[PDB]
């Protein structure tokens, strides 16, 4: 990746995330929990179906015979037809080769860059209450119970609310 | 405590390209490249003419398998192996040009171009056009002397395209097997056939002479053509050896033409079509035949080209 | 307290297209394709000829309507629907071959090529081109017998082309009305026109006979050339219905030709032409005309391709 | 966007901001005031004027015509021509379009990422004296007069002189 | 750059740094020092050769001669034929052109990414024990002998071991 | 305290460009344009036939310059600037389809046709086709009357094509300087060749005249050829004037023709290949020769194309 996440500082996928493509895993108190991110999800799912919507294109150029698979046409005439069309079968070639890797490597980035997105986003509701372990996680120091990574989860977390006692947490 | 992020993996990636890698994984991938034929002619929807054991050509001359083609109408016309364009031995000079206007015509409609003849024979036959006895090409005329060895009074004819559109007009040269055989049709004499137009000049004289047997004939019979522009006419100044055009052919509108062995299908339908059936599909490639005519994907050397439509897998170790 | 980053926005973007997205709006964006034509022909600094009436390959043979035009000197030559290559009926073989030469030769050079003529007439003239009474082509020379029915002496004339560039020789055949009025022209019998040099082998002989009269006359002219390499000689043995050269013609350097209807502009330059006008455009592509000659943007089939030349507009909500 | 900024944490622009793409706007003490930040706009504005330099290029190959519209050429090498011409117009069409997709592409990413340098750029300037408030802007948590402010914006501003006020005014 | 690095904050190369594309350059109190960074060089390389290996790519289609420089073919063929190897001509120009531009603006900028991740990955190493200078440089404020430099370059540096020390140091 | 991170830089850097910027300095860089030539035929493990000065055409007929040609075997050929296919002056119609036959032919096998003849002599010979004294071409036999002046008998000769591959079958026409003297070889009338196949249909008349003389000869010899089918027979039916085939050729497999003025090289390889040697390149494009033939790096208009190999490099300033 070109955003150093989705095989990065991460590098590991969630085989268990069967209901997105991104999410949240909690440990608190009462248990562990996996949720997906339809918000992330559905952005890199919109992208990519608008890369294949471009992609499956249908040309209405119609092109007819100039040769004849029966009855030969005449040999110089034939052999300006076989360069020609072999010309451009190498031009298309090279544009589909070229056309899939280029849009591959991009589809990976913007993957990726998704990714980066949520986690930021998540850095920057968290505020000054958690820290950044270095593998994906935001060690939490305060209580956070089940509700309160949903408040994470749902976008509604208010770092105001346990920001004396989490930084008291922190420090000493 | 703790909250953590993270994306999906599977334990079954596919492999794709890039930019930078060959053969990276990700989650999900897709086909660009159309390997997949369809071994039948998808028609539904299309007035389609299999022209089968007819030629192309003969459709303008009428030799009998040509019958009931004389005046088709179709938006697709398929040529089979089978088909010839004669009876009597013979070709077309530029027969492929004439192949190309025939497949986008829309078909042709026929039209009598009124030649009326004096001091000669009209009704030349062969057993290599049999209909019932023999015969000749429906659209056409085998002019003779009156009788055996007698002179052929240097005739002209002409016919007007009163029409809007061209007409196409075919004519024919019979070169007998020898100048006796040449002399016991037309009488003796270099033979020569003019024809002019407004932008059309040519002539041609038969050569009689020994050739190979091609349904039992040793002669041969040339084919010529030109298109009349509207208003324009058409002169045939000729004394022997001249196949007479009876009929004019008019195009119809405008079609599509194919080569194939495969059947007509009318429960499938299809704008891409090869000599072994119909592509059907909606990618941007195909690797099936690089002369596929109609509306197609774009052939490619390539078998397949896998784009990535998901994120790179990263498994769970 | 605080401070914020942002970026701008308009209550009025642009919608452009993306990899991912069709329609994205972004602040600014500009056109990719040209969509406006000149209804001109822009020759501005150009050495131009204006065929108007003559037609390109009668600056060789010099029918009525070319005599301004039998030495013309061009960087760009303009092709007329109105032009005629004759006067007296007839056409060339390989014409827009030598047309698409004629085009590019930055116009032509006549030199008489020093025939000089004993037992015949070298005076023939029609009617169809008159200069003032009945005249012919004023490079060449309608060659008879000496007087009615005579014989035509066979003949052979040849040039050398001493000059360092290839030399444009042009000939003709007189196909008359009838062989009895090929009679009356060159007398009887088979008459047979060679032409050879170093690198050509061509033949030749009349098919008189009747045609559709085109400008008063049933009679057509065949016109046929070859380029005569330096130090290389053509020879021409005939022995009648040959319409001979008196002037062969160089090449003078390179130039471009067109085909138009509209007129020409010498306040506007342009390199891109086609029938319609002039294409000035710095944009890459354009969806005018395929066939546009010069130096042009490429043809494209889509009328618009918005380019962004600005951020994402997000507006104030 | 691929950098999350431009319609993703920001997700607002600013029609008042009609000096450049990319601005400060702060309110103090003074009231409010908004400014453009030249060096990131003319950045934006030097690398899409680039792309324009490149795409609006004019070919120096000639092409003469091979056929003729007053007088049709034979059909057979017609149909050749135009057969050929057909094939290349595809060609072209294909790359326009696909150009045109890509450089839009990435002008909207290059804008984007404009921004998140610029934004990141202020971030390490302010140091331990401000927090990120999640929509673009930073809680300064310290008197910043207009002066102030301007040192921020032209780049100047030196988190030593108000780290020990700003710090405490953080914590407790 | 797209991310703002190898000509962003950091804005100076090393010619020094001779053993890598990436490097550490730090002084404690031993004196300074400067290593490569193996792990983001080599993926640079890897990346940069990927693309080397997919463009050095041999044709396998054959071409063979349709007309004939010691006996030109006649004038409308020849002409067609021109017409043709021309508008082929014209369209493999464009298409290495762009070729070329896409992937050196893609090589500089996965180039600088790789650095940015560098960078990423030290700070959320370092933890709480450390500040942005703002120019590529991390301010440790707690003692940091060649040892625990070496630690931070190997991906052993334990935040916790000067958590206290270094917490302590940088606000009072 | 502290510790920073950063890149490399060199004082010395390479421009590029990008979609944005034109010259941007990188580390390090490479070149994507093939510029070098290797000025040799690179023929190293390729079995290879030089023509010299026998022209390809030449192989066919058998001219004394083609005699040790007659049967080669290649995978590459080589046409040479100082080649002739001619000893007696004429040439072949269609000459460069079957030039471009006989390139990729991988040589020709040679077979008797098994012609005999009856009242004729077999043996015309010449002074421009010297085998010690005056001979012919190799392959052919210059058929005349069986003495001054008489008559050429209208013979017929067959051939069938027993072979499971295509015939290559030429013949030729002799036309005399005059009809004077195509009396004195053939006798007097005019004499006609008829050709004929299952798919051929043509004829020829020989056109005695003056021409430029070309190796101290006035008259010429046309070439024809045609391609049997297997199974397939070819006539002859003719009567003076014929120059006829000994000998048909098939084709041996295949091959890749070549036109150069460099010599072979068997130290070096090679798959791509133009007049002036050989571009041996991993690089995908050249800017040496757009008519390189075999396989080939694409030619580009452009002499060079950077492709950066490192990041940007910034200088220690
Ligand atoms: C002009 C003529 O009558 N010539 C005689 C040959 O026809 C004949 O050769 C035999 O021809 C047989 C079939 O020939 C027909 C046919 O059915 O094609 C009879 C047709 O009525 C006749 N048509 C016309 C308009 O004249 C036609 C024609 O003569 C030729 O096709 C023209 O070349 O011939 C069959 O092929 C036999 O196998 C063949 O021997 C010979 C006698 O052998 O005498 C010729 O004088
Ligand atoms: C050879 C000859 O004289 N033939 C007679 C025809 O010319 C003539 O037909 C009439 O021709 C009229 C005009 O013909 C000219 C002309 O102006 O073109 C007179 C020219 O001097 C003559 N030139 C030469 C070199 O011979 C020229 C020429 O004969 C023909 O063009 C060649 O085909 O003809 C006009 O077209 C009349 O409408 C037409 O009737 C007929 C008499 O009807 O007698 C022919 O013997
Ligand atoms: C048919 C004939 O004999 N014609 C006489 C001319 O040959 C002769 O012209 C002279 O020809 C000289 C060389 O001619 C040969 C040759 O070596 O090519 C002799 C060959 O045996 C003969 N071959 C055959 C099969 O007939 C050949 C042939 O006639 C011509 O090439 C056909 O066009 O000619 C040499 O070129 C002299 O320079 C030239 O004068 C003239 C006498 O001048 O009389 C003709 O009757
Ligand atoms: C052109 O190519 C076809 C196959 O694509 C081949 O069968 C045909 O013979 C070729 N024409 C030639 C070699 O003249
Ligand atoms: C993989 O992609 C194709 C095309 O977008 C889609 O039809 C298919 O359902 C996808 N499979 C999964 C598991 O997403
Ligand atoms: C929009 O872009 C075009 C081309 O770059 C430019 O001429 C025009 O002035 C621009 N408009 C604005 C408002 O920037
Ligand atoms: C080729 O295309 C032109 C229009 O582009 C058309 O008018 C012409 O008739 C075509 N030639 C054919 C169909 O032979
Ligand atoms: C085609 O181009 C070659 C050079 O590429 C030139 O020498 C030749 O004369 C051209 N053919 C023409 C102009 O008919
Ligand atoms: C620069 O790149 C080329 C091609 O990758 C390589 O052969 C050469 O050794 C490189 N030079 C350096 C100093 O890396």
């Amino acid at each position: 990746g070109l955003f150093g996440a989705i095989a990065g500082f991460i590098e590991n996928g969630w085989e268990g995330l069967i209901d997105g493509w991104y999410g949240f895993r909690h440990q608190n108190a009462q248990g562990e929990g996996t949720a997906a991110d339809y918000k992330s999800t559905q952005s890199a799912i919109d992208q990519i179906t608008g890369k294949l919507n471009r992609l499956i294109e249908k040309t209405n150029q119609q092109f007819e015979l100039i040769d004849n698979e029966f009855n030969e046409v005449e040999k110089q005439i034939g052999n300006v037809i076989n360069w020609t069309r072999d010309s451009i079968t190498e031009v298309w070639s090279y544009n589909a080769e070229l056309l899939v890797a280029m849009e591959n490597q991009h589809t990976i980035d913007l993957a990726d860059s998704e990714m980066d997105k949520l986690y930021e986003r998540v850095k920057r509701q968290l505020r000054e209450n958690a820290e950044e372990d270095g593998t994906g996680c935001f060690e939490i120091f305060h209580k956070c119970d089940d509700d309160c990574m949903a408040s994470i989860r749902n976008n509604t977390y208010d770092h105001s609310k346990y920001r004396e006692e989490a930084m008291q947490n922190r420090i000493q | 405590d703790k909250i953590c992020l993270g994306h999906h993996a599977v334990s079954n990636g596919t492999k794709v390209n890039t930019l930078t890698e060959r053969g990276v994984e990700v989650v999900n991938a897709t086909e660009t490249v159309e390997r997949t034929n369809i071994p039948r002619i998808c028609s539904k929807g299309k007035r389609t003419v299999d022209l089968g054991q007819c030629g192309l050509l003969g459709t303008i001359t009428g030799p009998p398998q040509c019958d009931q083609f004389l005046e088709f109408s179709a938006d697709l016309i398929i040529e089979r192996r089978e088909g010839s364009d004669v009876c009597y031995p013979g070709k077309f000079v530029n027969e492929e040009a004439l192949r190309q206007i025939l497949r986008e015509s829309g078909g042709i409609d026929k039209e009598a171009m009124g030649f009326t003849y004096s001091g000669i024979r009209t009704n030349g036959a062969t057993s290599s056009c049999r209909r019932s006895g023999s015969s000749f090409y429906a659209e056409m005329k085998w002019l003779l002397s009156n009788t055996d060895n007698a002179a052929f009074p240097q005739m002209t004819k002409s016919y007007k395209n009163t029409r809007k559109s061209p007409a196409l007009i075919v004519w024919g040269i019979h070169h007998s097997v020898s100048t006796a055989e040449q002399t016991k049709l037309y009488g003796s004499g270099n033979k020569l056939v003019t024809v002019g137009s407004s932008n059309y000049q040519q002539s041609f004289v038969p050569s009689p002479g020994a050739r190979t047997q091609v349904n039992g004939q040793s002669g041969r019979i040339d084919f010529h053509w030109l298109m009349l522009n509207p208003n324009d006419t058409v002169t045939f100044s000729f004394n022997g050896a001249f196949i007479a055009p009876d009929r004019a052919s008019f195009l119809r509108g405008k079609s599509m033409g194919i080569q194939s062995g495969v059947q007509v299908d009318a429960n499938c339908e299809g704008d891409c079509y090869h000599s072994g059936g119909t592509i059907i599909s909606n990618l941007p490639f195909q690797n099936i035949d690089s002369r596929a005519v109609g509306k197609c994907p774009r052939y490619v050397k390539q078998r397949s080209l896998l784009l990535a439509t998901g994120m790179k897998n990263v498994p769970e170790i």
